[PDB]
Order: structure tokens, then C-alpha cells, then sequence
RNA sequence: CCCAUAGUAGGCCUAAAAGCAGCCACCAAUUAAGAAAGCGUUCAAGCUCAACACCCACUACCUAAAAAAUCCCAAACAUAUAA
RNA sequence: CUCGAUGUUGGAUCAGGACAUCCCGAUGGUGCAGCCGCUAUUAAAGGUUCGUUUGUUCAACGAUUAAAGUCCUACGUGAUCU
């Protein structure tokens, strides 16, 4: 171990794709249920119009 | 038991009758009347004459172009004739005597009024030419001392060489060109006129290949 | 102090211009395009 | 003096290594070039200016199609430093009368004959 | 001051040379080339 | 202007300066320094 | 001390030393040999 | 770094020439040391180098600076993954 | 650059600046005994004269001084003068 033995940034371990695919489905279902049940107030949107 | 080694024998070498360097005259035998242009391309680019050894084994290599006047020849002659052993050494001239006339106008005169009068003569020299060649019953370390001293006083970049060092110098340059890891070279770009680069180059750059700039030679350029 | 004689970018004595890293990369980028142009003009 | 530049023919002889790098087939040469001007004619000799006009490359970054033939290539070589040359690729063949109006030239050089503007169901 | 000792030498070009190159069509009488010596 | 051959090293056109910079000899670098191997 | 662009030892007793950021030639036997890097 | 005896001051020249003003030779004693490579002495002495011994100095053998006149002149920074 | 004008020598007045230092300071070398010198490094805080002939800057000469430095500043400076 030295000041230059390893990079300065911390090591990042990304989630398992199989496990994350299941977590993603849960998040999407939760947000979809909020839409069905109307758990939102004022909305905003970014629209492309006239270039 | 310090291991001794054989020594080269120079018994087979012959010494001329006038080993010392002959005298060079300021101007040629018959004075010239026709005035000449500068013709500065006589010191520009690689040399195509007096690039190889003829009789001796050691010489002074020119690493740049320039003009030699009488003052230079006297410095070379006296310095060499004094430092050399006439019995075991000999020297010869590899450059002709000053022949190119150099005109010059009188002090205080304005531009115009024709051309100046012949003042002195010079010998044009190109890069890669041998100026003085030595040889005889001597090693390189012996002549290299006073030969480098002379090379430093010349108007161009010079250096003492030998049949071996000169050969190695040339083979080392070829090795650099072969193992060069840069995929872009001056030759490839210039000859193909890539990027329209020939708009800032010279027609001579097709043959010099970036190793020459005016009278200066760059050995580190591949 | 540090004057350049006459005008900066002309004449005998000039302000020295140096080649930056990105100036080099710019040239190499266009050398690669032209090298490929050579290839497609060969057939 | 500055003059027109004669390019040695060796410059336009591709080596086996080049074919690997760029992926062309010497035995099946591409028929049509895609040519785009990526350099200005300002500060270039007039003869180069003249050829850029002849090839329809006055507007930069505008692809033009030209025949891959010696005469055209001769012009392209004079201005090779001002343009980018790529082969026109026809993955679904030449456009027909039915699909003339549904073509798009992609950045890869492939001229596709169907342009749905839809995501790929695959 | 001083003066140059070279006088003359101000002749204009003769405009000599080939007028009809290889393959050109000529009518009878047309000059094909002009020359100072037999080239 | 100055002549093609000068006593001083003439300044180069910037495009030529860049040309020289881009075409400098690059020596072959070994993966492992040879002094670090038997 | 004489300023010199090229420092040269003039006798066996001369010894090169770098002090205050520049090279010096010192000689105890012949103090006249003392040289300073210029 | 260490260390140095000897045919012999070799012959000739020279007032003198003793390794070292010049000319010729450049052989040999001692395990080892050039009829001497650089200083030195009027000539000699005297101090080194090439020798032996000791012993892994186990070298690099590519290079050289600076000053003007109103007042230096952006501020700064060697570390977070091209764009 | 300036001729619908950027006033041309030397002096007077007041000087700003550079150091390649004439004097004063601190140092190395010397064919430096000492006293005097010669030479180089460092130092620009302070100082660096008055007269005879000459329009002169210079030059020569007289008497001094620790020393009578070299230069730049539109050959500093005439809306300050001569
Ligand atoms: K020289
Ligand atoms: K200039
Ligand atoms: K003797
Ligand atoms: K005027
Ligand atoms: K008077
Ligand atoms: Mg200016
Ligand atoms: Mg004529
Ligand atoms: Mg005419
Ligand atoms: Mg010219
Ligand atoms: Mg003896
Ligand atoms: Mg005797
Ligand atoms: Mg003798
Ligand atoms: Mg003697
Ligand atoms: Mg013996
Ligand atoms: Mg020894
Ligand atoms: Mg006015
Ligand atoms: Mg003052
Ligand atoms: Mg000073
Ligand atoms: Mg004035
Ligand atoms: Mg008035
Ligand atoms: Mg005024
Ligand atoms: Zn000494």
C-alpha cells in the first residue's frame, strides 16, 4: 500500500443485473400504482416544440 | 591476474613524404573578374561529394553548411600541424581552396549603384562532408583531442569521426527509422501532400525529409 | 520589459509560438481522415 | 514556387494491412463514394476552389454521392485534404420507385430504403 | 557614389516556340513552330 | 523577408512547426524495462 | 575565483563541489585554480 | 585506491643531456616496472603515470551562463478515472 | 508615423532611471612581505569639485578631491529660461 499503489477514487460495485432487474420491476410497479390511485398533484413536462 | 589484450600493429601503414597539410592561398592563382550571385543553395541540404574516406582513417565531419575563408584554413593548418606527429601521422585536405568570390560595397554607401567589388573568396561546405582527413600509426583517442578542438572553431557544427564511429552513426540513424513507433513521418505527409502541407513547405523538403532547415542539420529527426 | 521588436508575428525577430497538446491532437485527427481517404481512392 | 502537387501512385495502392483496418474488399470495390467537405477553400489555391465547385461540395458537411471511377477519383485526389470520402453502402439494395420517398442516409454511410421513425420491436 | 558598368540587355522575349502541338489540325500555311536555331 | 538560408535559425510557419511536432521520433518502449528481468 | 562557463580541474588536488546551487572548483594547494560556475 | 628496486647517467651530440633540449636504438635483471606518458632540475635530485601485489573503484564516457535604462507582471495549481 | 509644423547645438534650472561600479562597503586570486597596485565576485542606499582658451559637447592645461564613473530618458527638459 502506497499513495500511488491504487487509484484515488473509491471502488464501486454495481448491483447484480438479475437482482436489479427484480428491483426495477418493483419500483416501476410502485410508481404505476401511484398513477392509478392519483397520488400526484401538479405535473410539469419538458416538451420539444418549434426546434 | 589482470588480463592483457593484443594490440593492433601499424607496421603495414605507409607515411607520405609531406604528411603535413599544404598551404592554402587566399585567392586562386588567376583572379576572377566575373562577379557571381550568392547561390546560397551550395551549403543547403546534404552533401554529395567527399562523404567517404579515401586514404586515411580519421576526419572532421561537417554537421552543417557554411563558408570557409582563409582565416579558417590557417586555424586548421597550424592547429593540426603543431599537434600531430609527422613521423606517425599524416593529413590531407578534403576541401578545395577558396574559389567562390564574395563581393562587398564600400562603407557608407546607399542601396543601388550596381554591384560591389570582389572582396574575398570562400569554400562552400554542405552538411555531411569531410573537411580534413588524417591517418597513420595512431589510434582514435590520439587525434580526437586536437581534432575536436579544431571542429569547435569551424563556422558550422562539426565533429571528429572515424571509419567506425561514422559507420555506427549511420547505422544508428537507420535503426531509429525502422523502430520508430510514430505512424506519422515527415516524408509520408510531405510526399502525399496531406493536409495541403506543401503550401508551407519547399520543393527541397521532398528530398530533405525535414532533416534540414536552411544550413542546419538535425540528426535527431527521423 | 519583454518587448518584441516591430510587429509581433512578422519580420526577422518574432514572438515564439509553441505547439499545445490539443493543437497536436487536432492535426493527428485530420491526418487519420486523409489516410482513410487514400484507402477508399485505391479501388 | 508554389505549384500543383503530383501525388505518387504508390500512395493509392492499398496494402493487406489497410484492408483489415478499414474493411474494404479489393475484389469487390464499392461503386459510389459519399463525399463531404470538412475543410474550407479559403487560403487554398484557386484550382482547389474550382474543383470543390465542380464536385458540388460548396456547402460543408453536406454529403454528395459520386461515381467511383478514375476520372472522378482524379478530381477527388486534388482536394483529398479538404473532404472525407466514405463508401456508399446499400444493405437493402438500391431504392425502387415504391420506396424512393422513404430513404434516409445514415451516418454509417448506409442508405436505408425504409425509415419508420419507430423503435425496433426486437 | 558609383554606377553600374553593364549596359544593354533589355530585349523582350521573342515569343518563339511551338504553335501547333501534337495532334492539332493545321491548314496549309499555318506556322507550326518558330525557332532561333534548329530544334 | 529573409532568404531561405540564414545565419540564424529562421522561424518556421506555424503549420510547419506543428508538422515537426507531430512527426517526432518515438522510441520503442518495452513492456518491462529490460533491467528488471534476469 | 574566476567565473567559468566550463569548469576544469587544473591539478590533482582540485576537487569539484556544488554549493549554493552552482558548481565550484576548489584547490587548497593552488588557490588560483578556484573557479565558479557562471 | 595502492605502489615503484635495478644493468644504466644506454649510445651519439653537447660546456652539461643522468627516462623527459635533440639524433639512433628501444634490448634486458627482478614474480612485477616504458632505455619513459605528464611536471620538475642549469645538469642532477624530487613528484606522478603505465607494473606487481592487494582487490569485486563492480563510474558517465550523450550536454553547459548572463546584464538596461518609469514598475515584477493575471491570480494560481504537481493526484478523482477524454472527454 | 508627423511637412493644414513632432522647434534644430551647447549652457542654465530641476532632475527620473539602468549597473556594464569612478569613490565609499563586503569578498576570491595574485608574479599579494608591508605601503601601493592589478584582476574577478557582490553592492546603485550616499556621493561623484572649481578654474584659463574655445559657441562648443569633447580636447589641452592650472589647482584640488575618498572619487571627479559610463549610459538612457524626443542626442531628458525653450507653453521654465538662454
Ligand atoms: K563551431
Ligand atoms: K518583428
Ligand atoms: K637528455
Ligand atoms: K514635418
Ligand atoms: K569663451
Ligand atoms: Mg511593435
Ligand atoms: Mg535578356
Ligand atoms: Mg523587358
Ligand atoms: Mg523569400
Ligand atoms: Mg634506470
Ligand atoms: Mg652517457
Ligand atoms: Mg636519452
Ligand atoms: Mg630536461
Ligand atoms: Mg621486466
Ligand atoms: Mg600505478
Ligand atoms: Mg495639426
Ligand atoms: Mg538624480
Ligand atoms: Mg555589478
Ligand atoms: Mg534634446
Ligand atoms: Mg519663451
Ligand atoms: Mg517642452
Ligand atoms: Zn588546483
Amino acid at each position: 500500500k502506497t499513495s500511488l499503489s491504487s487509484p484515488p477514487w473509491p471502488e464501486v460495485v454495481l448491483p447484480d443485473p438479475v437482482e436489479e432487474t427484480r428491483h426495477h420491476a418493483e419500483v416501476v410497479k410502485k410508481v404505476n400504482e401511484m398513477i392509478v390511485t392519483g397520488q400526484y398533484g401538479r405535473l410539469f413536462a419538458v416538451v420539444h416544440f418549434a426546434s | 591476474v589482470k588480463t592483457l589484450l593484443p594490440v593492433p600493429s601499424f607496421e603495414d601503414v605507409s607515411i607520405p613524404e609531406k604528411p603535413k597539410l599544404r598551404f592554402i592561398e587566399r585567392a586562386p592563382l588567376v583572379p576572377k573578374v566575373r562577379r557571381e550571385p550568392k547561390n546560397l543553395s551550395d551549403i543547403r541540404g546534404p552533401s554529395t561529394e567527399a562523404t567517404e574516406f579515401t586514404e586515411g582513417n580519421f576526419a572532421i565531419l561537417a554537421l552543417g553548411g557554411g563558408y570557409l575563408h582563409w582565416g579558417h584554413f590557417e586555424m586548421m593548418r597550424l592547429t593540426i600541424n603543431r599537434s600531430m606527429d609527422p613521423k606517425n601521422m599524416f593529413a590531407i585536405w578534403r576541401v578545395p581552396a577558396p574559389f567562390k568570390p564574395i563581393t562587398r560595397k564600400s562603407v557608407g554607401h546607399r542601396m543601388g549603384g550596381g554591384k560591389g567589388a570582389i572582396d574575398h573568396y570562400v569554400t562552400p561546405v554542405k552538411a555531411g562532408r569531410l573537411v580534413v582527413e588524417m591517418g597513420g600509426r595512431c589510434e582514435f583517442e590520439e587525434v580526437q583531442g586536437f581534432l575536436d578542438q579544431v571542429a569547435h572553431k569551424l563556422p558550422f557544427a562539426a565533429k571528429a569521426v572515424s571509419r567506425g564511429t561514422l559507420e555506427k552513426m549511420r547505422k544508428d540513424q537507420e535503426e531509429r527509422e525502422r523502430n520508430n513507433q510514430n505512424p506519422w513521418t515527415f516524408e509520408r505527409i510531405a510526399t502525399a501532400n496531406m493536409l495541403g502541407i506543401r503550401k508551407v513547405l519547399s520543393p527541397y523538403d521532398l528530398t530533405h525529409k525535414g532533416k534540414y532547415w536552411g544550413k542546419f542539420y538535425m540528426p535527431k529527426r527521423v | 520589459r519583454g518587448r518584441i521588436p516591430g510587429r509581433q508575428w512578422i519580420g526577422k525577430h518574432r514572438r515564439p509560438r509553441f505547439v499545445s497538446l490539443r493543437a497536436k491532437q487536432n492535426m493527428i485527427r485530420r491526418l487519420e481522415i486523409e489516410a482513410e481517404n487514400h484507402y477508399w481512392l485505391s479501388m | 514556387k508554389f505549384t500543383r502537387s503530383r501525388i505518387p501512385e504508390k500512395v493509392f495502392q492499398a496494402s493487406p494491412e489497410d484492408h483489415e483496418k478499414y474493411g474494404g474488399d479489393p475484389q469487390n470495390p464499392h461503386k459510389l463514394h459519399i463525399v463531404t467537405r470538412i475543410k474550407s477553400t479559403r487560403r487554398r489555391p484557386y484550382w482547389e476552389k474550382d474543383i470543390i465547385k465542380m464536385l458540388g461540395l460548396e456547402k460543408a458537411h453536406t454529403p454528395q454521392v459520386h461515381k467511383n471511377i478514375p476520372s472522378v477519383n482524379a478530381k477527388l485526389k486534388v482536394v483529398k485534404h479538404l473532404i472525407r470520402i466514405k463508401p456508399l453502402k446499400l444493405p437493402q439494395g438500391l431504392p425502387a420507385e415504391e420506396n424512393m420517398s422513404n430513404t434516409c442516409l445514415k451516418s454509417t454511410g448506409e442508405l436505408v430504403v425504409q425509415w419508420h421513425l419507430k423503435p425496433v420491436e426486437q | 557614389g558609383g554606377s553600374s558598368k553593364n549596359l544593354g540587355g533589355k530585349s523582350s522575349g521573342r515569343r518563339q516556340g511551338i504553335k501547333k502541338m501534337e495532334g492539332h489540325y493545321v491548314h496549309a500555311g499555318n506556322i507550326i513552330a518558330t525557332q532561333r536555331h534548329f530544334r | 523577408g529573409s532568404k531561405a538560408v540564414t545565419r540564424h535559425r529562421r522561424v518556421m510557419h506555424f503549420q510547419r512547426q506543428k508538422l515537426m511536432a507531430v512527426t517526432e521520433y518515438i522510441p520503442p518502449k518495452p513492456a518491462i524495462h529490460p533491467s528488471c528481468l534476469p | 575565483f574566476k567565473n567559468k562557463t566550463v569548469l576544469k580541474k587544473r591539478c590533482k588536488d582540485c576537487y569539484l563541489v556544488k554549493r549554493r546551487g552552482r558548481w565550484y572548483v576548489y584547490c587548497k594547494t593552488h588557490p588560483r585554480h578556484k573557479q565558479r560556475q557562471m
